[PDB]
């Protein structure tokens, strides 16, 4: 009965409700999408791990911002960012929105999306591999996993 | 006059595109692209960069067609060094050059109709697109952004047992394009939302400089491949694929047809590949093989020069075209006796197409210009270059 | 060695001297590269008059423009190269017709004569600056609604002079004087040793 | 009362699912937020602002095959009619003339 | 005929970076009020909002006189 | 020390190693928005989830930021922090005394214990926060705590910048925030009418660049600055000019502090975050002190900015759907009133 | 010398398309930062329109000046559509970035290279 | 060689077209191949438990070799900096005591990296190489950031694989 296990065990229940659906938004900027489209293919299935995309990104929640981030599409990543449900979460897909990629030293190109949204997991490589991209979804549900919001309010 | 910006993140939209858009009810009065949501500053980058190491440049110019925009640069290197691939390389550059164009219809095919509405069709033809992937993995190392056709023929020869399986599998993609048929070629609703949809006249494809499936669908007879043979396409026979009645739905047909004919190209290819090397012997232009420049003294100069200086290209300009899935890819390379360019003004199949978007979509309704977009192919890396 | 066709440095050989006697004025200099390939060289001024002939003659139809840049000399007095590339379905060949302009010295539009060059040529004031007199809407393609300068211009910075990103305080993206955390490392790649001209 | 007892029940589970939804998730609102989503760059102009519609003569049709439709609702208590012709004859010109009202509009070409 | 003069007096005082009490109708806004050319224009661009007409591109640059703006209005 | 070395932008360095405490809150944004701008190093100690701390990452250079667990209850989270601070800066308030946490501990008990942890570790300057007119002898337990505290800082890490802001307003800020949000209730239940309440705002960054100059300055040490503002203001043209702004009705209504302490007790019972609270509503009505001779923002660099200038930003959400495309100027700004 | 002409013979035209443009934006500030919903005022803007305007006010090159009219308007035009969302205008404001002192004492206390 | 892709009223003519037009014949025929394929076996794996496969030449994340007696195989030619089409690779270098040559400092930037492979080309000694791990996301931008460390405990770990990828690949190469 001690309201802390009773705390513990309802933040689990919040928690693995949101790590097991993860609409992940239909954001592709630089041929990544090509390689996220195979994640939603076949071959490695994202809707069997809760992933569906959807678009209207009121509905949406991970943003998986593949691509490069140019400056004239900055903007707009942060609107529809600021526009999404609250609790919400990027996924930086490819060394051209981790950092700045082989046009890190561009004029037109951020060095980074962690520059213009605040970034949750990092998947490193060009084309990251779609398993690659499976893993870095799959480390963003171990990240919400360990997230404990309600017994930090109950301890606050 | 409503206006509307189609919007960059749009489901529909490829990539990100901006159409703003003035529509009269539903009907489409203006069609103003934006463009340069990609501009990343491909053409001024490269002219830092030494030619080799501005190759990987090119496989992200139009990341769809990965390896034939390598082709173009590769031929642009080696028309200016006045080399050419040794035989078993230009067969492999046309082996997976062809493997590429398939790639690229299938993503323009089943792309195309996931905007329209039919998902099916994608995800059946990307379990074929992914068993593409890994020869381009078990021959390069990368799924996609391989890297394998460099200026002076390919990188490194064929794993053993490669031509096997791009056999099994040609063998039977053709059930594949078969389905889709069944399901899209004559759909009593394919055809309605595609019949008749941004028709374009034979003069003014041309007029726009279309130069790709949109010229050949309109009637237009010209494949750079047979025009101007580059590589062996010229030893290969196939059929281009030319329509009537051009239209969103004839130019399909055509892009369905050119899968078909590249399953042939491909057949070929794997019936006639010569025993032989697979890069230039000069050492000059390409890179000494690793056990020559371990125990050769002229091989480790040659290999240490070539990485960190460069080809050094004697001084010249060229125009050269393939015929990437797309449209004509060509590259524009003025060059000074450095090892590094001076320009290299990609030209981009698709710069050209989108402009024809306001003179095809006009009196059209919103759902229109979703499926000409979709019949043009337009990858934003190659417009926004 | 590559398979040179002579036939063909012939026949573009005389096709350049044709041109070349049908408008004798405004082409300044017109040569068959050994690459098989024509340049026309045109004065600023035959613009308009040198594509038209080659867009509508019977024995030069050349209906598509492949592409139209400009290459940047600083060192050249007139800095840009506009250089067109054409195609001719009918002969099967190509001819680049390349003229030279000045910052401030406009050229004219071929949007009438071509209509491919509409974004081209706003492509090319975007990036390098030449003005397109009588174009139907010249205004920047690639670059940011806001950019202020001429990206491929050869005197322009790479990196550039902004770069952006989210500030909270006023909860929006905003520009600031680029800042590089690894300038990029300008190696000197130049020998100085020639190679003897063939 | 039965039906009553039924339909409060029902908007009431509604009525409280929404409510559920407003008062229990955690909320941070910030203007950026909840202006307009306009599919990234935000709106050029009102939303609101008059639409032109290209569809409104067949809009209109619709009213009056809609009343058309009713005054055939009665059909079914009507085929009982002792007067079995009359309500043959009656009915039919009903369908009739609202079918060539239809018709016109086709070959006015009013609707296309 | 005066009262368009009471119009472009108040306009001209209005703007507070002319006129401070030194406003005439002899008094021109190049030749002493020092007045920039541009702000000038905006003086004009001014008179136009509270007369209702729009005056062209050029006239602007021949009336610097309040007086002389009250003479082209009335006509 | 670190020598100050670059262009003064976003990947440069200035030297400021700073623990700052409270980063997670209103203020605080601010505060390492500027240290962050800046090139400082900040560290910033957290006990809420990494969920709601992201929007600090975006704020700073690759390695600027440095996010720890800390623990109030826990000494040694406290001693780690300022093991490599040079600067530390203590923002830790409420206005609910929570279960477990009192006005005491909030503002005096741990802005002690840490301060005093940072002088063990040798940081140069300490930057406590407290609130402006905060009494001794006031009447909210949290402006008399307030000063209790500020008496024991100064026993700790003597000369450690204290800082006094009057009421602060800023996009999220309760004081203007707040009065907007009486909008549920359909009057505005205000003592004298809302008047014989004289308050002085200050814009949330007016504050941070002081707080951030203090770091950076000699002059600062053992000094009580308080950011007060550019102008004062009766709370009635207050409480009228924001719905002025919101464009939503006003309807003060007097009502006993005596009766209205209870609805701040009311609210204050609620368990989540109570809308408001007894002592907030004496806060409220507890006027401003007088000038003094504190020193002041502009003293420390940064002129203050008028409430009417930067209110429009603040206020905007709360308009309705017309009402949200008008602008300042066209509106009527409020009067002052010194008194 | 010898240059050929752009759209002006003489910067007595040239000065009359300034003023055209002047015009244009002094009648569009307003709206602007309407549409926009940009926290500045009218008055400010057409402050900045002025600034930015005589920033560029030394030029006396007839052929200078046409085309810095031609840029000029084609901001408007994007300006007078919302091409440029706010970010894009703001920053003509150059609210964020920190002012730089240009006295020589002040940098010397900062810059190594002023 | 061309081909016409779309170049092309008897009472049964006209009654089959009726047939296909009121019963929507084509669109059946549609239905029957998806019905057919629900039957099919479907191709996806099970990530975690199975991998995708990738042959030896996969380029995958950085790692820098050491030579079995223990000995770093990087000598700092520092020409792997040189060919890094992304300015990736960062090596400053100073004889070692020894008195050989060794970097002190070598950072591949992995944002930076577009994982070209060319490293892996242009080492002479071969010590920095494209390991076969895909799986390399991390939370924090700064863990993409890779010193010497890191990319030599990332060699020893994956040491035994590497090695048996270049066995396979060399004499391609
Ligand atoms: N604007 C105002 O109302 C005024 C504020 N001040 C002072 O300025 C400071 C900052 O103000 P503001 O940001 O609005 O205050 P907030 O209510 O936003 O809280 C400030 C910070 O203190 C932290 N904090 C609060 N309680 C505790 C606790 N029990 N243990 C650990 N950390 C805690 C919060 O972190 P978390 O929420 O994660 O616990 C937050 O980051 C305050 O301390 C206040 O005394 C002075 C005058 C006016
Ligand atoms: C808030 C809204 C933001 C809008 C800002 C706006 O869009 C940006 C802007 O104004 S862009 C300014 C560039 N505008 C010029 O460059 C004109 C230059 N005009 C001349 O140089 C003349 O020829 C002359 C020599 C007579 C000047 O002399 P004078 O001293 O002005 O009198
Ligand atoms: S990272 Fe490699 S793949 Fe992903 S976008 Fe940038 S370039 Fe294209
Ligand atoms: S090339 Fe191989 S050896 Fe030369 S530096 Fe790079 S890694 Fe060390
Ligand atoms: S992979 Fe290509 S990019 Fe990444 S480091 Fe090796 S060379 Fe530089």
């Amino acid at each position: 009965s001690r309201a802390e296990y009773v705390v513990t065990k309802l933040d689990d229940l919040i928690n693995w409700a949101r790590r097991s659906s993860l609409w992940p938004m239909t954001f592709g900027l630089a041929c990544c999408a090509v390689e996220m489209m195979h994640m939603a293919a076949p071959r490695y299935d994202m809707d069997r791990f809760g992933v569906v995309f959807r678009a209207s990104p009121r509905q949406a929640d991970v943003m998986i911002v593949a691509g490069t981030l140019t400056n004239k599409m900055a903007p707009a990543l942060r609107k529809v960012y600021d526009q999404m449900p609250e609790p919400r979460y990027v996924v930086s897909m490819g060394s051209c929105a981790n950092g700045g990629g082989y046009y890190h030293y561009s004029y037109s190109v951020v060095r980074g999306c962690d520059r213009i949204v605040p970034v949750d997991i990092y998947v490193p490589g060009c084309p990251p591999t779609a398993e690659a991209l499976l893993y870095g979804i799959l480390q963003l549900q171990r990240k919400i996993k360990r997230e404990q919001k309600l017994k930090i309010w109950y301890r606050r | 006059n409503m206006t509307l910006n189609f919007g960059p993140q749009h489901p529909a939209a490829h990539g990100v595109l901006r159409l703003v858009l003035e529509l009269s009810g539903e009907m489409v009065r203006k069609c103003d692209p934006h463009i340069g949501l990609l501009h990343r500053g491909t053409e001024k980058l490269i002219e830092y960069k030494t030619y080799l190491q501005a190759l990987p440049y090119f496989d992200r110019l139009d990341y769809v067609s990965m390896m034939c925009n390598e082709q173009a640069y590769s031929i642009a290197v080696e028309k200016l060094l006045n080399i050419q691939p040794p035989p078993r390389a230009q067969w492999i550059r046309v082996l997976f050059g062809e493997i590429t164009r398939i790639l690229n219809h299938i993503m323009a095919v089943t792309t195309h109709a996931l905007d329209i509405g039919a998902m099916t069709p994608f995800f059946w033809m990307f379990e074929e697109r992914e068993k593409m992937f890994e020869f381009y993995e078990r021959v390069s190392g990368a799924r996609m952004h391989a890297a394998y056709i460099r200026p002076g023929g390919v990188h490194q020869d064929l794993p053993l047992g490669l031509l096997d399986d791009i056999y099994e599998f040609s063998k039977n993609f053709s059930l594949r394009i078969d389905e889709v048929e069944e399901m899209l070629t004559n759909n009593r609703i394919w055809r309605n939302r595609t019949v008749d949809i941004g028709v374009v006249t034979a003069e003014d494809a041309l007029n726009y400089g279309f130069s790709g499936v949109m010229l050949r669908g309109s009637g237009i007879q010209w494949d750079l491949r047979k025009t101007q043979p580059y590589d062996v396409y010229d030893q290969v026979e196939f059929d281009v694929p030319i329509g009537s009645r051009g239209d969103c739905y004839d130019r399909y047909l055509c892009r369905v047809e050119e899968m078909r004919q590249s399953l042939r190209i491909i057949e070929q290819c794997l019936n006639k590949m010569p025993p032989g090397e697979i890069k230039v012997d000069d050492a000059k232009v390409s890179p000494p093989k690793r056990a020559e420049m371990k125990t050769s003294m002229e091989s480790l100069i040659h290999h240490f020069k070539l990485y960190t200086e460069g080809y050094q290209v004697p001084p010249g300009a060229t125009y050269t075209a393939i015929e990437a899935p797309k449209g004509e890819f060509g590259v524009y390379l003025v060059s000074d006796g450095s090892s590094r360019p001076y320009r290299c003004k990609i030209k981009a199949p698709g710069f050209a197409h989108l402009a024809g978007l306001d003179k095809m979509s006009k009196g059209h309704m919103l759902a229109d210009v979703v499926a000409i977009i979709g019949t043009q192919d337009i990858v934003f890396g190659e417009i926004d270059r | 060695v590559r398979p040179r066709s002579d036939v063909t440095h012939k026949q573009l050989s005389a096709f350049g001297e044709y041109v070349a006697e049908i408008l004798p004025k405004y082409v300044q200099q017109v040569q068959v590269s050994c690459l098989d390939e024509l340049e026309i060289c045109i004065h600023p001024d035959g613009v308009i008059p040198t594509l038209t002939f080659l867009r509508d003659h019977t024995n030069a139809q050349f209906k598509s423009l492949a592409d139209l840049t400009a290459v940047d000399v600083p060192t050249r007095q007139n800095r840009f190269e506009i250089v067109y590339n054409l195609l001719s379905l009918r002969f099967n060949s190509r001819i680049r017709v390349k003229t030279y302009a000045d910052e401030l010295t406009p050229i004219d539009s071929i949007v009438s004569v071509h209509i491919a060059a509409n974004w081209y040529e706003r492509e090319v004031w975007d990036m390098f600056g030449v003005f397109f007199f009588n174009h139907p809407d010249l205004r920047r393609i690639l670059t940011d609604y806001g950019f202020e300068g001429h990206p491929f211009r050869k005197d322009f910075p790479l990196t550039g002079y902004v770069e952006l990103r989210y500030d909270d305080e006023v909860k929006r993206v905003v520009a600031e004087p680029v800042e590089l955390a690894q300038e990029f490392r300008k190696f000197d790649l130049n020998s100085p040793w020639e190679a003897f001209p063939a | 009362m039965n039906l009553y007892t039924v339909i409060f029940i029902n908007i009431l589970l509604s009525l409280t699912l929404i409510l559920v939804a407003f008062w229990l998730p955690q909320m941070n609102l910030y203007s950026e937020k909840a202006n307009p989503y306009e599919c990234g760059f935000d709106p050029t102009s009102s939303a609101r602002l008059p639409f032109s519609m290209k569809f409104f003569l067949v809009a209109i049709t619709f009213l009056l095959f809609d009343l058309e439709i009713a005054l055939l609702l009665p059909l079914p208590w009507a085929i009982q009619t002792i007067k079995t012709s009359t309500m043959m004859i009656m009915a039919f010109i009903l369908v009739t003339i609202l079918s060539l009202g239809l018709a016109y509009e086709w070959t006015q070409k009013g609707l296309e | 005929l005066d009262g368009i003069k009471d119009r472009v007096l108040y306009v001209l005082k209005l703007y507070d970076k002319i006129d401070p009490e030194k406003l005439s109708v002899n008094s021109h806004f190049m030749k002493d009020l020092g007045l920039d050319s541009l702000d000038q224009v905006e003086i004009i661009m001014a008179m136009e909002d509270e007369f209702g007409f729009e005056i062209p591109d050029i006239d602007a640059e021949k009336l610097m006189c309040p007086q002389e703006i009250v003479d082209y209005i009335a006509d | 020390a670190v020598i100050p070395h670059g262009k003064g932008g976003r990947s440069s360095v200035s030297g400021v190693v700073a623990t700052v405490f409270g980063a997670t809150g209103f203020l605080g944004r601010y505060v390492v928005n500027h240290l962050g701008r800046m090139g400082s190093q900040v560290i910033i100690p957290y006990r809420c989830d990494v969920y709601d701390i992201m929007h600090l990452r975006l704020m700073g250079d690759l390695g600027q930021l440095t996010f720890l667990e800390w623990d109030a209850r826990d000494k040694d989270s406290i001693r780690k922090a300022v093991q490599h601070s040079n600067v530390v800066i203590n923002l830790i308030g409420r206005e609910w005394e929570t279960r477990n946490f009192d006005f005491e501990d909030v503002f005096v008990n741990i802005p002690r214990a840490i301060a005093q942890a940072s002088k063990e570790a040798g940081v140069e300057r300490f930057i406590h926060v407290s609130h402006l007119n905060a009494s001794m002898k006031s009447s909210s337990k949290s402006l008399r705590s307030k000063a209790v505290g500020e008496k024991e800082v100064r026993s700790v890490f003597p000369e450690a910048i204290i800082i006094r802001p009057s009421d602060i307003f800023g996009r999220e800020d309760r004081f203007l925030n707040h009065f907007a949000n009486y909008r549920w209730f359909l009057a505005v239940p205000l003592v004298s009418l809302g008047f014989k309440t004289v308050k002085q705002p200050v814009y949330v960054a007016d504050v941070s660049k002081g707080i951030v100059n203090a770091t950076k300055d000699p002059d600062a040490v053992g000094k009580t600055f308080a950011f007060t503002g550019p102008n004062r203001y009766l709370l009635f043209h207050l409480v009228k000019y924001i719905f002025g702004m919101t464009h939503r009705t006003f309807i003060p209504y007097p009502l006993p502090l005596f009766v209205y302490s209870w609805i701040g007790k009311l609210f204050g019972l609620s368990p989540f975050e109570p809308w408001t609270t007894k002592d907030k509503v004496e806060r409220i009505h507890i006027s401003d002190v007088m000038p003094t001779d504190l020193p002041g923002l502009e003293d420390l660099g940064v002129q203050p900015t008028p409430l009417e200038l930067k209110s429009i930003e603040v206020l905007r959400r709360h308009r309705t759907y017309r009402w949200l495309s008008s602008e300042i100027e066209e509106t009527k700004p409020a009067k002052t009133v010194n008194y | 010398t010898s240059v050929k002409p752009i759209f002006s013979r003489d910067l007595n035209e040239a000065k009359r398309r300034v003023r055209e443009l002047y015009r244009a934006w002094y009648r569009e500030v307003p709206n602007t930062v309407h549409l926009m919903q940009l926290d500045i005022t009218v008055k400010q803007g057409r402050d900045k329109v002025r600034e930015m305007f005589m920033k560029n006010a030394h030029v006396t090159d007839p052929r200078v000046v046409d085309l810095l009219v031609i840029k000029g308007k084609m901001e408007l035009q994007e300006t007078i559509k919302v091409w440029k969302q706010r970010t894009h205008v703001m920053r003509f404001f150059h609210e964020t970035e920190t002012p730089r002192p240009k006295d020589f004492l002040s940098k010397f206390y900062m810059g190594h290279d002023p | 060689t061309y081909k016409y892709v779309n170049k092309k009223v008897d009472m049964k003519s006209a009654t089959d077209n009726a047939a296909r037009i009121l019963m929507w014949t084509e669109l059946i025929r549609g239905l029957g191949m998806t019905l057919s394929y629900l039957f099919r076996e479907p191709a996806t794996i099970n990530y975690p438990f199975e991998k995708g496969p990738l042959s030896p030449r996969f380029r995958g994340e950085h790692a820098l070799r050491r030579y079995p007696s223990g000995e770093e195989r990087c000598i700092a030619c520092k020409l792997c900096e040189a060919i890094c089409p992304a300015q990736a690779i960062t090596i400053e270098a100073e004889p070692r005591a020894d008195g050989s040559r060794r970097t002190t400092r070598y950072d591949i930037d992995m944002t930076k990296c577009i994982y070209c492979g060319f490293c892996q080309e242009a080492c002479p000694v071969d010590a920095i190489v494209e390991g076969p791990n895909f799986e390399f996301s991390t939370e924090t931008h700064e863990e993409l950031l890779y010193n010497k460390e890191k990319l030599l405990n990332n060699g020893d770990k994956w040491e035994a694989e590497i090695a048996a990828n270049i066995q396979a690949d060399y004499l391609y190469r």
